[PDB]
C-alpha cells in the first residue's frame, strides 16, 4: 500500500523535425595528425591545422571549387581549421635488371617523406639510392631532371642526368 | 629487368578517430519535472510536453533512484542517440501493489477506468518509492482515483 | 483517437484524447 | 478585444521594380573567389512587386490578406519603425495552428498557437498625456489561444518609437521560406536615403534564424504601428492615423542563379539564368565576362 | 591559343572527372560513408554496386 511516484515516458515520431535528440560525445582537438573528423553533419579523413580564412558568423563549412571540403567551424570554439588530405602517392621500384643486383632504390611518390640514405626530389623521395654531384646521361628515368644508374663495391645512385 | 615500375599506392593511415560536437547547453526540463513537490491525481494525470531540447536517458538510466526501469519497443540503452519529434511526460501517483499494472495490455481498475496505455505503447515507463513524501502522520488524502 | 499509420512512423496511432 | 478600424480608402496597390534584389544565401557553405550555380526559390530579377503605401495627407493604411505559394521577399524603407511583425496560418480561426511575429515595444515574441485572429489585427501606440513620449498602449492581434507548441522571447531591448517627420532612411529587407516543416528568415539592413521607389544596388540577405514549425502555410498578413493621440480624437475604429510608412511585398519563384563570391566569402552580384539570353550565355559558361 | 587549350582541355576533364564523385547514379546518397551506415551491408549491396 505505499505510494509510488512513478513518471509514465512516450515518444513518437510525426515525419516531424527532430526537436529532441541526445547527445553521444566529444572529444579533445587534435593537429597535424591524419584522423577521422567528426562533426556537426559531416564524417571522414584529413589532416587538420590553423586557418587564416574568413568564414562568415552564420557559415560553418567550407568548399574548393570542386565542391570538396576545405575548412570546418569549430562547434564548441569559434575556431576555423583548414583541412589537407591525408598524403597518399604511388611506389615505385627503381632497380637495374634481377641478373645484375638484387639492390632496388624505392621512389615515394608526391610525398614529404619526413612523414612515411634517403634523397628528397621533386618526383617525390628517393630511399635506397645515393646521390651524387655528378652527372651522366639518363639510365633509369625518375622525373624532374633526376635520373638513376648503378654506377659507384657497386650501389645505385640518383644523379642530374646530363643534356650532352 | 632495369628501369623503374610503379608496384603499390603508398598513404598515411588515420592515427586515431576525433568527434566534435556543439556545446550542450539546451537541456531538457528533466530535472523538474522528476522532481516536482506536488503531482496530479490519477483520474486527473497531467501532460507535460518536452520538446526543442538535447535530452539525457543515461544519467537515468545509471541514476539508481528509480525502483522501476522499464522500456517497451526500445532498448534502454538505444535511445540516448535516438532522436524524436514530441516527448510526453506523464507523472501520477500509484498505489504499490498497482505499479505492476502501468504497462500496454494489463487489465484493472486504475488500467480500464484512470489511465490505459496503449497495446503498442511505446517508451520507458519511472517508478520509485515515495513513501517518505507522499505520507504523512494520520493518512493523506490528497490523491483520487476513478472507480 | 487512433491516427493513421501514414502519419507516425515510431510512436503509436493512439493519441492524447482527453 | 478585437476592434474593426473605419474610414479606410480603398485605391489599387502600386508597383515597383526589383532592381536585382532578394538574393540571399542558399546554404551555410563557405566559398572564396568562386562562381557557383544554385536552384533555389530566388526572386527573379526585374520583376513587378506589389508596392503597400501607408499615409494620412486619404486614411490609406494598408495591410491586406496575402497568399503564400512558396515564399515571400519583404522590404520595408521606414524612418521611424512602423512595421512590426507578421503573422501566419491557414485559417485564424483557431481550428489550425498559426505563426505569430511581433516586435512589441519590450522584446520580439516569435510563438506557434492556434490563434483566433482579430478581422483586423494591429498594435496600437497611443500619446500618453501622464508623459510626452510615443509607445505601445493597444494590444490586439488576437483574441484566443487555447494552445501553443513554441514561443519564445528575446532580451528586453528599447526603441525610439518616435514618429518622425522626415524621409525614409533605413531599408530592411526579408525573405520567408518554409520546406519540410522549417520556417527560414533572412534579413540584412542597408542605409538609404530616398523619399520614394526602391532603392538600387546590390545586397545578399544573411540567414537569421530557423524556426521548425511543421504547418500548413496557406497565407500570411502583415502588422503595422498606429498612432493615437488627443489630436485626433474618435473611438477605437476612427480615430486613429497610420503615419509615413511603406513596404513592398516580393513572391519567390524556383529559379536558377549564378552567384558571386568574391575573396573574403561575401556574395557581390548574382546572374539571373532565365531573364535574358545574355543572362543564359553567362550561366552556361559559368561566367560573368562574355 | 593552342597551348593554353590544352592546357584548359586537361584541367576540364580533371575536374569534370572529380565533379562525377558527387553523383548519385541511381544511389540513395553520393557519399559512401553515408550508404554504409544508414543501411546494413546486404542491402546496401546494391546501392554499391
Ligand atoms: C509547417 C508549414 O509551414 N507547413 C506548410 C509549408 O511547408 C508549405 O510550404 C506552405 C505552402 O502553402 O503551407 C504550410
Ligand atoms: C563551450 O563550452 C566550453 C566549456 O568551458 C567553453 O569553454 C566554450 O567557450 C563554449 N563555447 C563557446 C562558443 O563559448
Ligand atoms: C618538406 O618538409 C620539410 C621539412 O623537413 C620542409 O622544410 C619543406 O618545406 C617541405 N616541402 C614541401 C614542398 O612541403
Ligand atoms: C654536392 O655538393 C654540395 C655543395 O655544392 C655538397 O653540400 C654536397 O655534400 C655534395 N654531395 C656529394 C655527394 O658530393
Ligand atoms: C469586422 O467586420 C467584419 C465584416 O463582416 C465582421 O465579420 C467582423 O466580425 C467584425 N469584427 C469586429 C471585431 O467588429
Ligand atoms: C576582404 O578583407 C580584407 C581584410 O582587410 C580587405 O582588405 C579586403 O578589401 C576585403 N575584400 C573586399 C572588401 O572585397
Amino acid at each position: 500500500y505505499q505510494p509510488y511516484r512513478v513518471v509514465v515516458l512516450s515518444f513518437e515520431l510525426l515525419h516531424a523535425p527532430a526537436t529532441v535528440c541526445g547527445p553521444k560525445k566529444s572529444t579533445n582537438l587534435v593537429k597535424n595528425k591524419c584522423v577521422n573528423f567528426n562533426f556537426n553533419g559531416l564524417t571522414g579523413t584529413g589532416v587538420l591545422t590553423e586557418s587564416n580564412k574568413k568564414f562568415l558568423p552564420f557559415q560553418q563549412f567550407g568548399r574548393d571549387i570542386a565542391d570538396t571540403t576545405d575548412a570546418v567551424r569549430d562547434p564548441q570554439t569559434l575556431e576555423i581549421l583548414d583541412i589537407t588530405p591525408c598524403s597518399f602517392g604511388g611506389v615505385s621500384v627503381i632497380t637495374p635488371g634481377t641478373n645484375t643486383s638484387n639492390q632496388v632504390a624505392v621512389l615515394y611518390q608526391d610525398v614529404n617523406c619526413t612523414e612515411v640514405n634517403v634523397f628528397q626530389t621533386r618526383a617525390g623521395c628517393l630511399i635506397g639510392a645515393e646521390h651524387v654531384n655528378n652527372s651522366y646521361e639518363c639510365d633509369i628515368p625518375i622525373g624532374a631532371g633526376i635520373c638513376a644508374s648503378y654506377q659507384t663495391s657497386q650501389s645505385i645512385i640518383a644523379y642530374t642526368m646530363s643534356l650532352g | 629487368e632495369k628501369g623503374i615500375y610503379q608496384t603499390s599506392n603508398f598513404r598515411v593511415q588515420p592515427t586515431e578517430s576525433i568527434v566534435r560536437f556543439p556545446n550542450i547547453t539546451n537541456l531538457c526540463p528533466f530535472g523538474e519535472v522528476f522532481n516536482a513537490t506536488r503531482f496530479a491525481s490519477v483520474y486527473a494525470w497531467n501532460r507535460k510536453r518536452i520538446s526543442n531540447c538535447v535530452a539525457d536517458y543515461s544519467v537515468l538510466y545509471n541514476s539508481a533512484s528509480f525502483s522501476t526501469f522499464k522500456c517497451y519497443g526500445v532498448s534502454p540503452t538505444k535511445l540516448n542517440d535516438l532522436c524524436f519529434t514530441n516527448v510526453y511526460a506523464d507523472s501520477f501517483v500509484i498505489r504499490g501493489d498497482e505499479v505492476r499494472q502501468i504497462a500496454p495490455g494489463q487489465t484493472g481498475k486504475i488500467a480500464d477506468y484512470n489511465y490505459k496505455l496503449p497495446d503498442d505503447f511505446t517508451g520507458c515507463v519511472i517508478a520509485w518509492n515515495s513513501n517518505n513524501l507522499d505520507s504523512k502522520v494520520g493518512g493523506n488524502y490528497n490523491y483520487l482515483y476513478r472507480l | 483517437y487512433r491516427r493513421p499509420r501514414e502519419q507516425i512512423i515510431i510512436g503509436s496511432l493512439w493519441v492524447f484524447c482527453g | 478585444q478585437c476592434v474593426n478600424l473605419t474610414t479606410r480608402t480603398q485605391l489599387p496597390p502600386a508597383y515597383t521594380n526589383s532592381f536585382t534584389r532578394g538574393v540571399y544565401y542558399p546554404d551555410k557553405v563557405f566559398r572564396s573567389s568562386v562562381l557557383h550555380s544554385t536552384q533555389d526559390l530566388f526572386l527573379p530579377f526585374f520583376s513587378n512587386v506589389t508596392w503597400f503605401h501607408a499615409i494620412h495627407v486619404t486614411k490609406r493604411f494598408d495591410n491586406p490578406v496575402l497568399p503564400f505559394n512558396d515564399g515571400v521577399y519583404f522590404a520595408s524603407t521606414e524612418k521611424s519603425n512602423i512595421i512590426r511583425g507578421w503573422i501566419f496560418g491557414t485559417t485564424l480561426d483557431s481550428k489550425t495552428q498559426s505563426l505569430l511575429i511581433v516586435n512589441n515595444a519590450t522584446n520580439v515574441v516569435i510563438k506557434v498557437c492556434e490563434f483566433q485572429f482579430c478581422n483586423d489585427p494591429f498594435l496600437g501606440v497611443y500619446y500618453h498625456k501622464n508623459n510626452k513620449s510615443w509607445m505601445e498602449s493597444e494590444f490586439r492581434v488576437y483574441s484566443s489561444a487555447n494552445n501553443c507548441t513554441f514561443e519564445y522571447v528575446s532580451q528586453p531591448f528599447l526603441m525610439d518609437l518616435e514618429g518622425k517627420q522626415g524621409n525614409f532612411k533605413n531599408l530592411r529587407e526579408f525573405v520567408f521560406k518554409n520546406i519540410d516543416g522549417y520556417f527560414k528568415i533572412y534579413s540584412k539592413h542597408t542605409p538609404i536615403n530616398l523619399v520614394r521607389d526602391l532603392p538600387q544596388g546590390f545586397s545578399a540577405l544573411e540567414p537569421l534564424v530557423d524556426l521548425p514549425i511543421g504547418i500548413n502555410i496557406t497565407r500570411f498578413q502583415t502588422l503595422l504601428a498606429l498612432h493615437r493621440s488627443y489630436l485626433t480624437p474618435g473611438d477605437s475604429s476612427s480615430g486613429w492615423t497610420a503615419g509615413a510608412a511603406a513596404y513592398y511585398v516580393g513572391y519567390l519563384q524556383p529559379r536558377t542563379f549564378l552567384l558571386k563570391y568574391n575573396e573574403n566569402g561575401t556574395i557581390t552580384d548574382a546572374v539571373d539564368c532565365a531573364l535574358d539570353p545574355l543572362s543564359e550565355t553567362k550561366c552556361t559558361l559559368k561566367s560573368f565576362t562574355v | 591559343g593552342k597551348l593554353q587549350d590544352v592546357v584548359n582541355q586537361n584541367a576540364q576533364a580533371l575536374n569534370t572527372l572529380v565533379k562525377q564523385l558527387s553523383s548519385n547514379f541511381g544511389a540513395i546518397s553520393s557519399v559512401l560513408n553515408d550508404i554504409l551506415s544508414r543501411l546494413d551491408p546486404p542491402e546496401a549491396e546494391v546501392q554499391i554496386d
